[PDB]
RNA sequence: GGCACCACCAGGAGUGGAGCCUGCGGCUUAAUUUGACUCAACACGGGGAAACUCACCAGGUCCAGACACAAUAAGGAUUGACAGAUUGAGAGCUCUUUCUUGAUUUUGUGGGUGGUGGUGCAUGGCCGUUCUUAGUUGGUGGAGUGAUUUGUCUGCUUAAUUGCGAUAACGAACGAGACCUUAACCUACUAAAUAGUGCUGCUAGCAUUUGCUGGUAUAGUCACUUCUUAGAGGGACUAUCGAUUUCAAGUCGAUGGAAGUUUGAGGCAAUAACAGGUCUGUGAUGCCCUUAGACGUUCUGGGCCGCACGCGCGCUACACUGACGGAGCCAGCGAGUAUAAGCCUUGGCCGAGAGGUCUGGGAAAUCUUGUGAAACUCCGUCGUGCUGGGGAUAGAGCAUUGUAAUUGUUGCUCUUCAACGAGGAAUUCCUAGUAAGCGCAAGUCAUCAGCUUGCGUUGAUUACGUCCCUGCCCUUUGUACACACCG
């Protein structure tokens, strides 16, 4: 499977209730913008923490999400 | 020390042996050819 | 005589595996921690770190003048082809091998276990360590064998990081009615790495927020 | 153990002026390459010294670690009848480095 | 002359640190290099039996020790290319220079 | 309730049936050393034992019994010994025999020491197993007088106590995951005479069209890094779009992509635990036993292989989707030496072979080596026949290793050519470069691989589901158990 864990789930979703306005719905943009926020110690982690926030962002144009 | 005692004196006696033994110790670191005789024989 | 380059780096390995047990059986009683083996030109740096470096360079350096007779014998070296040096211990309360040797000579002391394990517990936590644990094994005036586990603070135990964090020491230790095995687990704070990773891989550090400025409708301030 | 007197002269003369002695654990080894006697003679002559507090005695990887006391340089000034000529050579206090 | 220096260690980033800081000195100084030329590391690989005894499951160790292997070319006199040695001298990696 | 090819379903290959290899039991034995007995004992102790190994058996040596004493002792305490006898032995082991050495040493006391002797039911360490399943824990808050409990859950989801969600809990830690190693991508960087290429010198063969195949080239004092090597990075996060879902976690399809099963495979791996196995790995160990007619150690010879029998891991096969006979001819993982005690070994020459010999290269991306491996492919012979399938058992002969081959170490030649005609009840492993074949290297190794550890060549059928069997995990429940049902 391809659950997300809560090391993921947690900081992805801190990385928004902060600097959501800098984000954005690209996954490539933001792999870049979170190798300036967080000190990630792993290139995978870094991409899979980009690749959830940007999941939470495209979902929360469509409205509120919970947790954030 | 399976006692009621022991793990109580134990633990409050292994720690003053350390907390006396860091500060000793950080005391200790504040203050940072016969055959020749046998030649003689010629 | 002629050595190839894979027999050659095993061999250099073995030297340092029977050099540096040599220096385990005989300087046990001064918290002997580990030996570095720093080739250069013309001369063999061997650098061992103990607890005691009044034991080793003792009695006008003596016994180190008698071991290093000892390495050159046995090696076929040349006697002016290698240099021993002592080196004392940074954090005696990090290592632990000396803090296992130490807790050996206190086991074969009499002293009870709490106080001369909470000795080892307290010390490396007070040496700055983010976790500690010791496991004690063996038969104290029973028949019967028994361990015990001692932690303290923070401890990893899966994966690579405990390749990079944490040293063991494992001492056999030898007593009137059979023999104790004590091994002193010591993970060191990573943020005091000072080499390798400087933290756990799940570790995440976000940045705070650099907003909340006010922003004027649009001037423009030369120079 | 049956050691001809030269030959356990010549253990003595090695074993004082390099008060330490190596020998590998060998019993028909017909000569330890630095005591020319039998290596066998090395390691029982040695066992006697310390046997009576002159020599310590290491054993590692196959190997004996022999270091003469400074209780038996005394006593082998009085049987190879030297004086107190000097030190052996790990007595000559080169002192350590820093 | 032409002088070749081989490089081997277990370990890859001091040899590495030698092996740049040594062509680095061999940039400065006007001296024509070849290298530094990647040898195919040898992986030595012992497979034990996990076992001391012969009882439970059989289960195996594979112990590896790498060996990497770089030869650089260097064309200067040898006084030149010896001093450069004890400049850059690391403990890992052992240095062997051949005419 | 849930999960799992050490469970099943759909299937594949099989094993169990034969011969033989090997391990175990049994029987035998002078000894046939021994540990281990469901999974988690039985090609396991790296245990492929001629000597050694070795612990067993029949015999024969030596002290390598330190050290404090006491005795004896220079008018010599004691050690070696030619020759004959004795002995398996050119062991002065011992006996006749007198020479030699000289306080090292001989006898008694204590004390030692060494034991593949006993005890893993005294222990350390290590390892196996529950289990790599998914489990474990505290802070604050709520409940209880308390031990405790909630958090740690109805439901959905995942490989996962991993997540969504519900929520007297909130917010966290170990384990899982992250991490590390390896395999697959990079015409984007860094270079490479131990890697490769195009040009160029010089050069060969064939048709002449200026072309096609080569050799040579460590001075052509060339160019380049695609293939090759390896360091610094990049790259995948299920990306985008459709469906379903509490519109959540997620799942399934496509498209792009090197990679979309956690990308494939591994390494590490929690809290405790088992009288699990090892004192036959250790100069790791406590205690017990022995310690001079040894249970120490060593030498010679035998045994561990012994054969009415039962069982387990396997190798050959029962043929034609095949055997031979020619011909074609492709990998990957690795290893390799000196005054040794002898490494990998090309090339030439002998030899039917096995093998021998003379030279040379390589301590190695350089040489062995493109390890020109085998299945495989092509052309023939064979023609359903215990047949040219199968190659046991055995006779005779030739070489190799080794001090030593008898109870054939192994290889080669001719002859002999057995069961076996696809295997009962049962039962094992397995989901993609996987299974199955097919070989090769490394380990053991003086010699011997039907064994393991890996590697590559050819390369599928069938699910991608379930709790029917089997095992494990969770909840509820009962308990007179807590040394915990081996109660
Ligand atoms: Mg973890
Ligand atoms: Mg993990
Ligand atoms: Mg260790
Ligand atoms: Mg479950
Ligand atoms: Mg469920
Ligand atoms: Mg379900
Ligand atoms: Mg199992
Ligand atoms: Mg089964
Ligand atoms: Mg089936
Ligand atoms: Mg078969
Ligand atoms: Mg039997
Ligand atoms: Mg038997
Ligand atoms: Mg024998
Ligand atoms: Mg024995
Ligand atoms: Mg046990
Ligand atoms: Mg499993
Ligand atoms: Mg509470
Ligand atoms: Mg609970
Ligand atoms: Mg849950
Ligand atoms: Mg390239
Ligand atoms: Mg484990
Ligand atoms: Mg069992
Ligand atoms: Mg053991
Ligand atoms: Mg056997
Ligand atoms: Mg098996
Ligand atoms: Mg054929
Ligand atoms: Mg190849
Ligand atoms: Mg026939
Ligand atoms: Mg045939
Ligand atoms: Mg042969
Ligand atoms: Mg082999
Ligand atoms: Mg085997
Ligand atoms: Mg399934
Ligand atoms: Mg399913
Ligand atoms: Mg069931
Ligand atoms: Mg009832
Ligand atoms: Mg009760």
């Amino acid at each position: 499977g391809r659950v997300r864990t809560k090391t993921v789930k947690r900081a992805s979703k801190v990385l928004i209730e902060r600097f959501y306005p800098k984000l954005t719905l690209d996954f490539e943009t933001n792999k870049r913008l979170t190798s300036e926020i967080a000190v990630i110690q792993s290139k995978r982690l870094r991409n899979k923490i980009a690749g959830y926030t940007t999941h939470l962002m495209k979902r929360i144009q469509k409205g509120p999400v919970r947790g954030i | 020390g399976q006692s009621d005692k022991r793990e109580l004196e134990g633990e409050v006696e292994g720690t003053e042996d350390a907390e006396a033994e860091l500060e000793a110790e950080a005391e200790e670191n504040d203050e940072s050819l016969a055959e020749l005789e046998l030649s003689k024989q010629e | 005589a002629i050595l190839s380059k894979k027999k050659k780096l095993v061999a250099d390995g073995v030297f340092y595996a029977e050099l540096n047990e040599f220096f385990t059986r005989e300087l046990a009683e001064q918290g002997y921690a580990g030996v570095e083996v720093r080739k250069t030109p013309s001369k063999l740096e061997v650098i061992v770190k103990a607890s005691n470096t009044q034991g080793v360079l003792g009695e006008q350096g003596r016994r180190i003048h008698e071991l290093t007779s000892l390495i050159v014998k046995r090696f076929k070296l040349s006697p002016e082809g290698i240099a021993i040096y002592a080196e004392r211990v940074e954090e005696r309360g990090l290592s632990a091998a000396v803090q296992a040797e130490a807790l050996k000579a206190k086991l074969l002391s009499g002293l009870p276990i709490r106080r001369a394990a909470y000795g080892v517990l307290r010390f490396a936590m007070g040496a700055g360590a983010k976790g500690v644990e010791v496991v004690i094994s063996g038969k104290l005036r029973a028949a019967r064998a028994k361990s015990q586990k001692y932690a303290d603070g923070f401890m990893i135990h899966s994966g690579q990081p405990t390749r990079d964090f944490i040293d063991i020491a494992i001492r056999h230790v030898l007593m009137r009615q059979g023999v104790l095995g004590i091994k002193v687990k010591i993970m060191k704070d990573p943020a005091a790495n000072r080499f390798g990773p400087r933290a756990l891989p799940d570790a995440v550090k976000i940045a705070e927020a650099k907003d909340e400025d006010e922003v004027i409708p649009a001037p423009t301030v030369k120079s | 153990m049956l050691i001809p007197k030269e030959d356990r002269k010549k253990i003595h003369q090695y074993l004082f002026q390099e008060g330490v002695v190596v020998a590998k654990k060998d019993f028909n080894q017909p000569k330890h390459d630095e005591i020319d006697t039998r290596n066998l003679f090395v390691i029982k002559a040695l066992q006697s010294l310390t046997s009576k507090g002159y020599v310590k005695t290491q054993f590692s990887w196959q190997y004996y670690y022999y270091t003469l006391t400074d209780e038996g340089v005394e006593f082998l000034r009085t049987e190879l009848n030297i004086p107190e000529g000097i030190l052996p050579l790990t007595r000559l206090k080169n002192a350590p480095a820093e | 002359h032409k002088i070749r220096i081989t490089l081997t260690s277990t370990k890859v980033k001091q040899l590495e640190n030698v092996s740049a800081n040594i062509i680095r000195n061999a940039a400065q100084y006007n001296i024509v290099k070849k290298g530094p030329v990647r040898m195919p590391t040898k992986v030595l690989k012992i497979t034990t039996r996990k076992t001391p005894n012969g009882e439970g499951s059989k289960t195996w160790d594979a112990y590896e020790m790498r060996i990497h292997k770089r030869v650089i070319d260097l064309q200067a006199p040898a006084s030149t290319v010896k001093r450069i040695t004890q400049i850059t001298i690391e403990p890992g990696v052992d240095v062997e220079v051949t005419i």
